[PDB]
RNA sequence: CGCUGCUGCAGUUGAAACGCCCGUAGUUGGCCCCCCGCCGCCACGAGGAAACGGGAGCGCUCCAGGCAGGCCCGUUGGCCC
RNA sequence: CAUCCGGUCGAUCCUGCCGGAGCGCGACGCUCUCCCCAAGGACGAAGCCAUGCAUGCCCGCUCACCCGGGACGCGGCGGACGGCUCAGGACAACGGUUGCACCCCCCGCGGCGGUCCCUGCUAGCCGGACACCGCUGGCAACCCGGCGCCAAGACGUGCGCGCACGGGCGCGCGCCCCGCGGGCGAGCAGCGUGACGCAGCGACGGCCCGCCCGGGCUUCCGGGGCAUCACCCGGUCGGCGCGGUCGCGGCGCGCCGAGGGCCCGACGCCUGGCGGAGAAUCAGGGUUCGACUCCGGAGAGCGGGCCUGCGAGACGGCCCGCAC
């Protein structure tokens, strides 16, 4: 019975709006499919519904692995994807481990390790393919359109972030 | 920088990761000039606003209706009152009534706003619960011009 | 919808078992006549191996067939008693060569509406690279002005 | 409200169709086609009722059940299928060819044409698409769907034969043009000018060919041949008769009763 | 029934000036600058269904009707709301 | 389309209302010679219902039948349109005016039409898997069981060109701004570039695109009474990050502030409140009424909740709570 119809809101001067319709099925609304990161992968079920119209859309609701790119070297690969670390909403959700776009994350830094031999690209992703992980935040919608594709963190969002998560 | 600010905001328009090196194609800001003979103001041009509801440099884009009134309350952020002062006419006596209508308006950091002053607003896609208007420019008065009822 | 539970017991009116391994003594009803099994195969690829001619596999066999002879049963209609309308199952998953031709017909058409979409394409790249470069030709002139 | 409606009431009907207010509780309803419900009329009225070739309804649909009627140059069979402007239907059986044009009160009329006439079809070139992989499209007031130096409101000529640009008529002040909506529709006029306000509604301004500078929304105009009408013109070149001048025709036709 | 009063009602005595005064909203504000800018205002368009009200044309035998009819505006069914 | 007369006194002139006088539209009494035209269980009971009917149409397969006469089932389309009634609903609905650069849309119409595979192929073009129907059976009824068998333009699988391609990506215009397009009033498109997915449709090519017909919302102005209702609201008001949806949005959620409304009447309450197109009465101005024809809403005893579908929060669908 979700439904974002306005009827059920309060109006500016905080006044009760009299019922005129039923729930109507084109305000519909559906339970949020939370995509929920594998973390070991030792399952990715992506769910598919019917929309208006007769469309589809995708639904991600245990998923690990997806397409990353390194936009200061412009290279694109498929990463193993881990932990979630910062939400920015909520430290619960980092700990449920649920992926949502906005969500940063870890990811293992083995395909994209061939860039240290490469020298000058930047200072800090250098660093993190030093490392096991690397800093990234999702840029798709996980659960509207089934892939949780992301960007490896650069310069300005990463300088702040590091500083909100790592430091104790 | 901020140790209080929950999330990092930045445009999606502008790119983060190309602001580190290469000065040369570098831009500051993804900012258009709007139609309508709108002229686009400098401080928006110089303007470090992330501002994703600006129009000149946001996603928001001005289409539909385009009005002018003034300027009631401003004590949200990034949002003001705007007073629409109208009058109606009455036929069984031929007189006309005052009415006024507010109207929410978001505001981008490019426009300084004092109660008082005339704004010139534009219709956007529905930003908040009440507003669905855009400030496209903003005129100041000189002190308080009192009231007067004006339909501008 | 009210349903009786899986697991079995004394109160249902009835039951239904069938055989899984048969055992000697056969009975006198339960095992004994084959009930002559009708609804003869339809399908190509049934008849292909149900007839003998598996090992054709791919062949024009066109026609073979098992058939009730009884008359028609129907013939009271026709008014002659005397007649034997053939009671065949007419073939299913036939191959002609009007269906080669039809899938050729189509093979060709569509090829034929590709082909002809990937020339015009070529042509108006002309028209449209070359009109930027013709423009061009114009723009002299405001420069020698 | 549930689902799209598939039918339209005689009082709803549009008034250009002219079907009687008693008589009928509905009106026909036109298919989703090349024009649109209030843009075309219904082609078993034009049989049925207009030429009257039809005694009901259905006796239409019956004549082209099998196949006996083609509009566009093309079957189009379908009894209530959209007929609307600049169309070339054509009965062969009666051996006749008729444009369907705008009176000058604004009613379709079916005015017959040469075979050369029938030969080139005129519609308006809507906004170009640049959808189907980049590929660039433009559609018209009959929705067929390139040529680049094309604009939107320029009427094409296409031939219906070859179903490619032949003349293209580029919308241009003093361009002989035809008014398709709004109140002087069938008028004929160069448009003198265009105010477009840089917002939206285009102002139109038209000189006729007497002098009075009749007016309409941009989006109504119709291109009828760059130079010169290019069309068999109903026999009215969109003089606009006066009410004074329609009643001494009518009260001259009441004579000849 | 101008006995609801915008047009257009009454309050000395038939019903009815608050006992008096300050006063915020409200409403109303002398003249005065010609020459533009926004107002309001007024005219003119454009565009947005009919039925309906009006109205052209018409003998349902007359009519209330109807858009018919007639040896025909490209027969009509305009045009206004 | 501008009209009065009767009624306070012993008479008089006033104010003042009473009563007549005309019309409409319902009851009600008495009567009606026809012909034509015609409303019709709205009116504080959207109360309850016996009975019969109100959505079917075709074959895509036909092995029965029996000459394509062709049932029976599956298959396709329609059953959301149509009919009904105003219960609810008072910044709502409804009307004019706008916007979707915030979108969805079957049929139809006019077009595009390279579909990777490792492979695995039967692609001269494939499978298994069931209704129907037999064969035995239950049940008081309703309603269905098991067996055995066979079909489909049903369904499942499946070759198929790397400008393969649905999606969602990461990256690709700028120098104070303002003037060319594929564009527009406006950075919108459509791609190139680097990845991912392997979506469709393909066993009788449609993937897909537009037009359009409707929706979904949205802008602006209009949009009942009551102060013996003067103070209201608290997702309420802004911002931010997500989800969710066809999509924008407090639309749901966290987070962060402190708003948003009002003597130009807010909020609260009430309404024998559907709204307009219109109707009645009439010099002019007003007044009065909007059940029903046309349109738009809203509902199908009452609340909810749903699948199917291109579209219904459908009730001549289903499911549950509450009545009866």
């Amino acid at each position: 019975g979700i439904t974002h119809d306005k009827m059920y809101k309060r109006s500016k001067t905080g006044a009760v709006q009299g019922k005129w319709h039923k729930k109507r099925k084109y305000n519909l609304g559906r339970q949020p499919a939370n995509t929920k990161l594998i973390v070991k992968v030792t399952g990715q079920k992506i769910s598919t519904i019917r929309c208006r119209g007769g469309n589809i859309k995708r639904r991600a609701l245990r998923l690990s692995h997806g397409s990353f790119a390194w936009g200061s070297a412009d290279i694109s690969h498929k990463a193993r994807i881990l932990q979630v670390v910062y939400n920015s909403t909520s430290n619960e959700l980092v700990r449920t481990n649920t992926l949502v776009k906005g969500c940063v994350v870890q990811i293992d830094s083995a395909p994209f390790k061939s860039a240290l031999s490469n020298d000058t690209l930047d200072k800090e992703i250098l660093d993190q393919i030093r490392g096991d992980h690397i800093l990234a935040r999702i840029s798709s919608r996980p659960g509207q359109v089934g892939t949780a594709d992301g960007y490896i963190l650069e310069g300005p969002e990463l300088l702040f972030y590091q500083k909100k998560l790592a430091p104790k | 920088e901020n140790q209080h600010e929950r999330a990092y905001h930045k445009q999606s328009q502008i790119f983060q990761g190309r602001f580190l090196r290469k000065d040369n194609a570098r831009c500051l800001r993804f900012y258009k000039s709007i139609g309508m003979g709108y002229h686009t103001p400098i401080t928006a041009i110089n303007g470090t606003y992330i501002d994703k509801k600006c129009p000149f440099t946001g996603n928001v884009s001005i289409r539909g209706r385009i009005l002018r009134g003034v300027v009631h309350s401003a004590k949200m952020q990034r949002s003001i009152i705007v007073r629409r002062d109208y009058l109606h006419f009455v036929q069984k006596y031929k007189r006309y009534e005052r009415r006024h209508k507010h109207v929410a308006a978001h505001l981008s950091p490019c426009f300084r706003v004092k109660e008082g002053d005339i704004v010139t607003i534009g219709e956007c896609r529905p930003l908040s619960k009440t507003i669905r208007f855009n400030v496209i420019k903003v005129e100041p008065v000189s002190e308080a011009a009192k009231k007067r009822f004006s339909p501008f | 919808k009210s349903i009786r539970g899986c697991i079995v017991g004394p109160d249902l009116h009835a039951l239904s078992v069938v055989l899984v391994d048969a055992g000697d003594k056969t009975l006198p009803g339960l095992t004994d006549v084959v009930v002559p099994k009708r609804l003869v195969p339809k399908r190509a690829s049934k008849i292909r191996r149900l007839f003998g001619l598996p090992t054709t596999k791919v062949d024009p066999k066109d026609q073979m067939l098992v058939c009730e002879l009884i008359k028609e049963l129907g013939h009271e209609v026709t008014l002659k008693n005397g007649e034997k309308k053939l009671k065949y199952p007419k073939v299913q998953r036939v191959v002609t060569d009007e269906k080669y031709a039809r899938k050729q017909r189509v093979i060709a058409e569509k090829k034929e509406i590709m082909r002809k979409s990937l020339q015009q394409l070529e042509e108006y790249k002309a028209l449209l690279s070359r009109m930027g470069k013709q423009h061009n030709i114009r723009i002299y002139k405001p420069a020698k002005r | 409200a549930r689902g799209v409606r598939k039918h339209l009431k005689r009082l709803n009907a549009p008034k250009h169709w002219l079907l009687d207010k008693m008589g009928g509780i509905w009106a026909p309803r036109p298919t989703n086609g090349p024009h649109g419900l209030r843009e075309c009329i219904p082609l078993i009225l034009i049989l049925r009722n207009r030429l009257h070739y039809a005694n009901t309804y259905a006796e239409t649909s019956m004549i082209l059940q099998d196949k006996n009627v083609l509009i566009d140059g093309k079957p189009r069979t379908d009894p209530t299928f959209p007929v609307g402007f600049m169309d070339v239907f054509e009965i062969p059986k009666v051996h006749k060819t008729f444009r369907v044009l705008y009176d000058v009160k604004g009613r379709f009329t079916l005015v017959p044409i040469q075979s050369n006439e029938a030969g080139f079809k005129l519609c308006r070139v809507q906004k170009i698409f640049l959808g189907d992989k980049g590929m660039p499209y433009l559609s018209t007031h009959d929705a067929r769907t390139p040529h680049p130096d094309i604009k939107t409101n320029d009427t094409i000529k296409i031939n219906l034969k070859t179903g490619k640009i032949d003349e293209w008529y580029k919308f241009d002040i003093g361009k002989i043009v035809m008014v398709t909506g709004g109140r002087n529709c069938g008028r004929i006029g160069t448009i003198q000018a265009i105010d477009k306000h840089m917002g939206s509604y285009t102002m139109i301004r038209m000189k006729d060919t007497e002098g009075t500078e009749f007016l309409t929304r941009l989006c109504n105009v119709f291109v009828i041949g760059n130079d010169s009408p290019a069309v068999a013109i109903p026999t009215t070149k969109g003089i606009r008769p006066d009410i004074i001048k329609n009643r001494e025709l009518r009260l001259r036709s009441i004579a000849k009763r």
